[PDB]
RNA sequence: GAAACUGCGAAUGGCUCAUUAAAUCAGUUAUCGUUUAUUUGAUAGUUCCUUACAUGGUAUAACUGUGGUAAUUCUAGA
């Protein structure tokens, strides 16, 4: 319970924590009369002259003595371009607060006038700003954790399209603080870097995908990573207010093929689940509708191989995701179903038919529920006592409006000498329960 | 529970209220200079006595004490300042010999006249108080103000005044309309 | 396709201009040039060249004028911006036309071109006052009428090329466009004796 | 009265904290605190009506609520803190830190004053005793209480004490031919070298000082405060350096 | 004819409070009195904060007019404007609003009877209701 | 976040000069003759010593309900 209905003062406390919770980092979402972007005699100068206004601290004072005798105007900034990136990151690396708003907002210019040529300070550049990020850390301070991130923000921003171009160095670069044991550092950092996925197209993109899920099956151990690289997809899709996007549809054709290769983990499957599951919860079905057809394509494209549980697995994720109330047509879900049955002429098997068993519609179990106690009965054969126990436990009355007792009796006519001690399990279980007195009542060979 | 602002009283009745001679002297004034009170020439009288009454103490205290240097040397520079003491005039003594005809010819009313913006005295104070005669940049209507030196030869014609800058009056511009609407019918 | 990559481009070539010159002039320094060019804008004394003047070959040229009582002279002449780097001057058919304007007591105002260094001023455009151009009220702040009536007496020329504005006796100061000398615009100086002496 | 008063009237104020007489009724009772009554500085007179950062008392609060005052190394947040004699008042955010030191016109003086001299502060050693447990301690001018000095330090002596860590860095001891600053009296704010102190039994011992152009006054001791030797102040004086002119 | 023109003097830059304190002139001769809204928008052209982050106040013309001197602030943001501005001013430039309240003597006089009501007095309310009810 | 318990404040401020002639008061002293909320700075390992400290016990308010009375910032029983 976080603070909900706000009181009639006007100095709330807000704890460290807090503040974090409630910061974020996209300054397109956020927006003002951005000075640097206002006046145009040179980037660096402007937002110099703002600071050496605003700004009154020993550490900028003295910084602003040194570059205020060098830069004037933008052949000079260009020229002596050495010089002050030095001297910018020795202050940074001085690491004073008072003084570090100033020199990362001038950072961001510096590389914002210095486009294309920033390439070469780029590195070491991203190797202070994470030094200083672990350092708020060791102080905590909102207020560093905010100007730091907008700094690497607007610096993908400015360098987009080089950085897009080579996306994959930029995330060897960040993965120190992708993967960091802090949930701050993992979600801001997963907020720049899924705003340059977005900007990404679709090769880097394949590239940037098929090399993050090879480091995950390094970082096997690791779950951090795991949940930093769920946060910045999600991101990535999610990014306005209720709508994912065309992008986002993209990044899941995308994903879902670099995936269903047969060289993906299975731990970046279940990534790409809780990828799924996020976005369900967020969009409307009106906004999620194409990302289905695009899904619905990928798995008649690649349903045929030794990725039948991957597929099932992705299945499974989509039929529980939320309910009924985000999916368009079980019946292409019936088909789909169908198809990975005839394809695999277990465990799995018994989840996804339970799932579905609760949460589809009547209006197509009337025509599938045949089908579905059959493939059940077929495959998975051992197992169907467990899926009817968990189908009863699910959703009871569902099956007993449909046929329990007849697919029970039926299976139990076919199989009753293999697994008559998990028979009696079954039966144990149901006898406590008052909502099962039609499985009291059922018959016996 | 506040604490008190100072006020002061700026004229002073003479002894005899009554006297042929003063009161021939104050119509000579009034007259020559375009006053309209007793009140007027009250408050001049009493700020000269006061100036010279501090003089003739700084008089009889002793040369080179530094209350008489010091207290003689403000006073000598603000009458300067004011120009009713001239330059090479700079002592005690003049200041003791000054008179009610050098402060009410300081006065602005006076000053406008003598420089001519005005064909009378009476006429110099109906500009002022019209609020047509500006001392540099600052309209005046009062037309007891004592311009310094500077001022004097500063003192013209306001800028928003009929008479040295913008649109004439409401009595020539209503005239003005008047006429073209006659020429019109 | 973006201003600052536009800016930097123009950065860019200005620098190749510096470096070309420095191997020129070879034929630091490009450090003090920047300076320089910066350091117009301090107040500070810095343009040094008292000493390499040759005044003893220094070669005089006087030219005989038509009008009488040349009554002032102000030349435009165009820089180039260091903050965006286009040039100082309006139009293209320009592109640094060393341009002259002098008023006269003859209620004369002339444009001369002196681009070229050796040959003399020639005279491109003029226009002249006139006793028509006296107001009807006489008497009024409206002094409006778009030409001189009486005895010009200094002009300047704006440094950005467009405008020179002349005033003078008759206590107006009108600004006239620099190509057709059309008086864009007429204000009065609305003074009794507030005759104009000196612009700049 | 039946108790303690809790309000002053605005021409009941101490003199020198220039408050002008027509913006109210009341000034800044200052809080108790380590500094007297009557030479004592809030730090809302402090903070608006000397440094103008402030334009209300409200902002006064918003000021020090933000805590950004720091007063010898600790955040005070009380807007009439009694900020007194020989004081140091940091602004981080300003980057500031400002001796409070009389003028020579008898006023309080902001003292710009840089980190390394802002570490230390004087004090008046003013009575030194011997507490519980058989612990000595010595009482500055300020009521800063330090346990175990050195045994050389006397009544009416400065200390020099380090802030950060509230111990005693060194002192400097009374005798003829000392840098003493003047505090109370007619003649607060001039300082001079003090000549000679003569010592009476049961009233008070005057003090003869004189002064950098050799001028001669009287003071007394409990006005007396010791700086430095010779020439030698340990802190930075104001300007004109506390010399009274004509 | 008329150009306004403004002019700032002793620019202080206050850090504490996250603003910049300094005081306008306005020159405006043949007119009157500028709006502070058009104060507020050319100040924030020209210092490049945004017009809910300046404010302006106290302004005084002098005598014969053409002039009128007065004061202004310029926040670093609009989120220390909402911060550090007083209510009043809020109400004034429209970023807050103007509460709704009673006057002094109704706000006075239901303080002094709930003051004179124990309890949270529903039970005296039963009590008093059935006792009438008798 | 109402109510009520708890803590603090209500001893300041505002008004008036009735009383009082070494009394109040003004200037000057003393407390080596006493109390002091607050503010500020310092301050308290006591290890053991014969038969729960991962933390003892009671109540009462507000509240629910039953009432009295012409009536009050009245209150009773449970």
């Amino acid at each position: 319970q976080r603070q909900t209905t706000k009181s009639s003062k006007r100095y709330r406390y807000s704890s460290f924590k807090a503040r974090i919770d409630d910061l974020k980092i996209e300054p397109a979402r956020n927006l003002e009369k951005r000075v640097h972007d206002y006046v145009e005699s040179s980037h660096f100068l402007a937002s110099f002259d703002q600071w050496k206004e605003i700004n009154l601290s020993a550490k900028f004072t003295e910084f602003a003595a040194e570059i205020e005798h060098d830069v004037q105007t933008l052949p000079q900034i260009l020229y002596h371009d050495k010089k002050i990136f030095n001297s910018l990151v020795s202050f940074i690396n001085f690491h004073d607060e008072f003084s570090l708003q100033p020199l990362l907002d001038l950072l961001a210019q510096f590389c914002h006038d210095l486009g294309p040529d920033f390439l070469k300070f780029y590195e070491e550049a991203i190797k202070t700003l994470i030094n200083l990020l672990d350092a708020a850390i060791e102080f905590e301070s909102s207020n560093v954790f905010e100007w730091g991130f907008n700094c690497l923000a607007y610096i993908f921003k400015y360098l987009s399209k080089f950085l897009v171009k080579k996306l994959v160095l930029t995330c060897d670069l960040l993965i120190p603080l992708l993967s960091h044991s802090k949930e701050y550092l993992s979600r801001f950092s997963a907020e720049a870097l899924s705003f340059l996925v977005r900007k990404c197209p679709v090769s880097n993109l394949r590239e940037f995908v098929r090399s993050v899920f090879e480091k995950l099956e390094g970082d096997d151990e690791q779950t951090n990573l795991y949940e930093g690289l769920l946060i910045l997809f999600t991101e990535s899709m999610t990014s306005t207010q209720e709508t994912l996007h065309s992008k986002a549809k993209a990044i899941m054709s995308v994903l879902l093929h670099e995936a269903l290769t047969k060289s993906s983990p299975e731990r970046s499957v279940s990534l790409l689940s809780d990828i799924w599951m996020n976005i369900s919860k967020y969009a409307s079905i009106e906004s999620l509708l194409p990302v289905y057809e695009v899904m619905y394509q990928d798995f008649n494209d690649s349903l045929d191989a030794t990725n039948i549980d991957r597929i099932l697995k992705v299945l499974t994720t989509i039929v529980f995701s939320e309910s009924g109330r985000k999916i368009p047509d079980w019946n292409k879900i019936t088909i789909l179903i169908e198809r990975i049955m005839s394809q695999s002429e277990q465990d799995k098997v018994a989840f996804l038919f339970a799932l579905f068993i609760r949460n589809s519609d009547v209006k197509t179990l009337t025509l599938f529920h045949q089908k579905l106690f059959n493939y059940a009965l077929t495959n998975i054969s051992d197992c169907f006592l467990e899926f009817f126990q968990f189908a009863l436990r699910l959703s009871y009355e569902r099956v007993f409006s449909f046929n329990g007792l007849k697919f029970l009796q039926l299976f139990l006519k076919k199989n009753w000498q293999s697994q008559g001690k998990k028979i009696a399990l079954f039966f144990l279980e149901v006898d406590d329960k008052p909502e099962l007195q039609k499985v009291r009542e059922v018959n016996f060979p | 529970p506040r604490a008190p602002r100072t006020y002061s009283k700026t004229y002073s009745t003479p002894k005899r209220p009554y006297e042929s001679s003063r009161l021939d002297a104050e119509l000579k004034l009034a007259g020559e200079f375009g006053l309209k009170n007793k009140k007027e020439i009250y408050r001049i009288s009493f700020q000269l006595s006061k100036i010279r009454r501090a003089a003739r103490d700084l008089l009889t205290r002793d040369e080179k004490d530094p209350k008489r240097l010091f207290e003689g040397n403000a006073l000598i520079r603000r009458l300067v300042r004011v120009g009713v003491l001239s330059e090479d005039k700079k002592k005690l003594d003049y200041v003791l010999a000054l008179k009610v005809e050098d402060f009410l010819e300081r006065r602005l009313q006076t000053q406008v006249y003598k420089l001519g913006l005005a064909k009378s005295v009476h006429h110099a104070r109906v500009l002022i108080t019209q609020r047509h005669i500006a001392v540099g940049k600052q309209i005046v209507n009062i037309p007891s103000f004592m311009v310094r030196l500077d001022s004097e030869k500063h003192i013209d014609f306001a800028p928003t005044s009929p008479f040295g800058g913008a649109r004439p009056g409401r009595v020539a511009r209503r005239n003005a309309a008047r006429k073209a609407e006659a020429s019109g019918e | 396709e973006n201003p600052a990559d536009k800016r930097r481009r123009l950065a860019k070539q200005y620098l190749e201009n510096l470096k070309s010159e420095a191997n020129d002039i070879l034929t630091d320094i490009i450090a003090s040039r920047l300076k320089e060019d910066v350091a117009e804008q301090q107040g500070r004394v810095f343009r040094y060249f008292g000493d390499k003047l040759l005044i003893s070959e220094a070669k005089q040229s006087f030219t005989r004028v038509g009008e009488n009582n040349l009554t002032c002279i102000s030349c435009f002449q165009p820089v180039l911006n260091k903050y965006t780097f286009e040039e100082s001057s309006n139009g293209d058919k320009n592109k640094g036309r060393l341009f002259a304007y002098t008023v006269s007591k003859d209620l004369q105002l002339t444009k001369y071109d002196i681009t070229d260094f050796s040959k003399r001023p020639k005279k491109l455009k003029y226009a002249k006052g006139g006793a028509k151009y006296i107001p009807t009220s006489k008497h009024e702040y409206e002094n409006t009428t778009e030409g001189h009536y009486d005895e010009i007496l200094t002009v300047a020329a704006s440094p950005d090329g467009k405008y020179v504005v002349t005033g003078g006796r008759d206590r107006k100061l009108i600004v006239w466009s620099t190509e057709s000398l059309s008086p864009v615009k007429v204000i009065p100086t609305k003074d009794r004796r507030g005759e104009v002496l000196s612009l700049a | 009265a039946r108790g303690p008063k809790k309000h002053l009237k605005r021409l009941a104020a101490p003199h020198h904290w220039l408050l002008d007489k027509l913006s109210g009724c009341y000034a800044p009772r200052p809080s108790a605190g380590p500094h007297k009554l009557r030479e004592s500085l809030p730090l809302i007179v402090f903070l608006r009506n000397r440094l103008k950062y402030a334009l209300n008392g409200r902002e006064v609060k918003a000021i020090l609520m933000q805590r950004h005052v720091k007063v010898d190394g600790k955040v005070r947040t009380d807007t009439t803190y009694p900020a007194g004699f020989m004081d140091v008042i940091t602004l981080d955010a300003t980057n500031e830190n400002f001796r409070l030191v009389y003028d020579v016109k008898g006023r309080f003086a902001v003292h710009r004053i840089t980190d390394e001299e802002a570490s230390y502060k004087l004090g008046k050693v003013k009575k030194v005793q011997l507490g519980k447990k058989g612990v000595p301690y010595v009482v500055t001018h300020d009521g800063r209480t330090i346990r175990y000095p050195d045994p050389n330090i006397k009544v009416n002596d400065t200390v020099k004490i380090d802030l950060a860590s509230g111990k005693i860095t060194d002192f400097i001891k009374f005798d003829a031919g000392k840098l003493v600053y003047v505090t109370g009296g007619r003649n607060l704010g001039r300082i001079g070298t003090i000549v000679h102190k003569e010592r009476h039994d049961g009233g008070f011992d005057l003090v003869h000082i004189k002064d950098s152009l050799d001028n001669t006054f009287v003071t007394r001791l409990n006005n007396v405060f010791v700086i430095g030797e010779q020439g030698k102040p340990y802190i930075s004086l104001p300007k004109g350096k506390g010399i009274k002119l004509s | 004819s008329d150009a306004v023109t403004i002019r700032t003097r002793k620019v202080i830059s206050n850090p504490l409070l996250a603003r910049k304190q300094f005081v306008v002139d306005v020159l405006h001769p043949n007119r009157a009195n500028v709006s502070k809204d058009e104060l507020r928008e050319k100040l924030a052209e020209v210092y490049k904060a945004e017009k809910d982050a300046v404010s302006v106040f106290g302004f005084r013309t002098q005598f014969g007019g053409g002039k009128s001197v007065g004061f202004g602030l310029v926040y670093n943001s609009v989120a220390e404007a909402k911060k550090f501005e007083p209510t009043y001013r809020l109400v004034r430039y429209g970023l807050a609003e103007k509460v709704e309240k009673a006057s002094r003597q109704q706000r006075k006089q239901k303080k002094n009877r709930d003051k004179k009501i124990f309890g949270t007095g529903k039970r005296l309310a039963k009590k008093v209701a059935r006792r009438n009810a008798d």
